[PDB]
């Protein structure tokens, strides 16, 4: 009814998406975690590997507080692109894909207290340097590294939502 | 043969720097780390640095000790600051790809002689 | 935080993207930095090599000078569409 559209229209009033939450008075804390749907092929010829991930971040933006009967607010992608989200990027990524079929494969939820939860579906090709001295008896530890591109340690800090071991969950069939 | 020489002081009332020079192999693509062993036979992870220049630290020495790598010289340095009497121990320099590890000594194939550190108050 | 917001609004408002810094004055001096993330694939068939890098460009722009805010304003990347940048 009218309450939903009114809250949606009145959230962005005076919102500046060029500025991170708590700019100049606190550090934006981002709780992140990953669900690996499939650990894709590992191409030792290219020293790369593919991984399909539900990558979901969460933070707090008091600018987007609201009140209503509803405690959860879903944002469409047009409005989700109109607010500040972390500029997370993969340090060892080569060519990653943000899925868009049939509509952008991302979601943005807002809680009444201003907590944002931002989920994405990604296919990331990442570098895996290999020591092939003991080939074919060799073993490797392929990394997946990510973080903010623009915001330094004193502005944005990432953390794991749960214990770090339990914050990256690989699917049984994946 | 592959060797990991260590250099640095052994006595301080303080600030200190312990360097590690690797010879016999280029560890540009390997992870170079520092470990500590106090009396009692328990080896403790301190710091590690990667080919991507990413610094990992242990909780006990987070923000106190700083790890750096000179890839041209193929060496790894550890700056120790805010020493305490309880920090007396033997410090080991390690290298090797971190398989099942990056915080476990079993994942490192190469180790050095070690350097003794004592602090008196 | 509203102080930073109004400062940014002042800086961007009345800003002509078409004119370089010191448009009539001396030439703008652009410094450059590269951090080579990886050289991926050197081809002897195709006569080329692939290179991933962090490419940074530094330049002075008096139009964007601000005071009273002791911190360095790292902004959302989309503001790059609003500022003049070199044609490198
Ligand atoms: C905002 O940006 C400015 C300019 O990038 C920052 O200022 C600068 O601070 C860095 C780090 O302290 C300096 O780098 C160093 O140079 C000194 C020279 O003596 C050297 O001793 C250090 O070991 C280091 O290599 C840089 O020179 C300096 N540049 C200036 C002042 O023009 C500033 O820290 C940033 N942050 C804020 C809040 O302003």
């Amino acid at each position: 009814t009218t309450v939903f559209t009114r809250i949606l229209d009145r959230l962005l009033d005076g919102y500046d998406n060029r500025l991170r939450p708590g700019l100049g008075e606190r550090v934006t804390e981002v709780k992140t975690d990953i669900f690996v749907t499939s650990f894709g092929p590992v191409s030792d010829h290219d020293m790369e590997y593919t991984i399909d991930v539900f990558f979901r971040q969460s933070w707090k933006d008091e600018r987007l507080k609201f009140k209503g009967p509803m405690t959860v607010l879903r944002l469409n992608n047009l409005m989700a692109s109109k607010i500040w989200t972390p500029d997370t990027f993969f340090h060892n990524g080569k060519k990653s894909v943000a899925h868009n079929m049939t509509m952008p494969n991302k979601l943005l939820r807002i809680t009444e207290d201003g907590t944002l939860l931002y989920t994405m579906r990604l296919t990331v090709r990442a570098e895996c340097p290999m020591h092939l001295e003991d080939f074919p008896m060799d073993a490797h530890a392929c990394p997946l590294k990510f973080g903010s591109y623009a915001y330094t340690r004193a502005e944005v800090v990432y953390e794991w939502t749960r214990e770090p071991a339990r914050s990256v969950v690989v699917a049984e069939d994946g | 043969q592959v060797q990991l020489q260590e250099s640095g002081g052994g006595l301080v009332q303080g600030s200190l720097r312990v360097s590690c020079a690797a010879s016999g192999r280029t560890f540009t693509t390997y992870i170079m780390a520092w470990f500590r062993q106090a009396p009692g036979k328990e080896r403790e992870f301190l710091a590690a640095m990667d080919q991507g220049r990413i610094q990992y630290y242990g909780d006990s020495v987070r923000g106190r000790f700083t790890i750096s790598r000179d890839y041209a010289k193929n060496s790894v340095d550890l700056q120790l600051d805010g020493l305490r009497p309880e920090d007396t121990a033997v410090y080991y320099c390690a290298a090797g790809a971190g398989f099942w590890g990056l915080r476990t000594a079993s994942s490192y194939h190469y180790w050095g002689q070690g350097t003794q550190v004592t602090v008196s108050s | 935080m509203s102080f930073v917001k109004e400062t940014v609004d002042k800086l961007l408002k009345g800003y002509d993207i078409r004119l370089r810094p010191d448009f009539g004055g001396p030439p703008v001096c652009v410094g450059m930095n590269i951090d080579i993330a990886s050289i991926d694939m050197v081809s002897e068939v195709n006569m080329d090599y692939t290179l991933t890098m962090y490419f940074q460009q530094y330049w002075r722009d008096k139009r964007l000078a601000y005071s009273g805010i002791p911190l360095n304003l790292t902004l959302d990347n989309r503001v790059a569409d609003q500022l003049w940048v070199p044609d490198t």
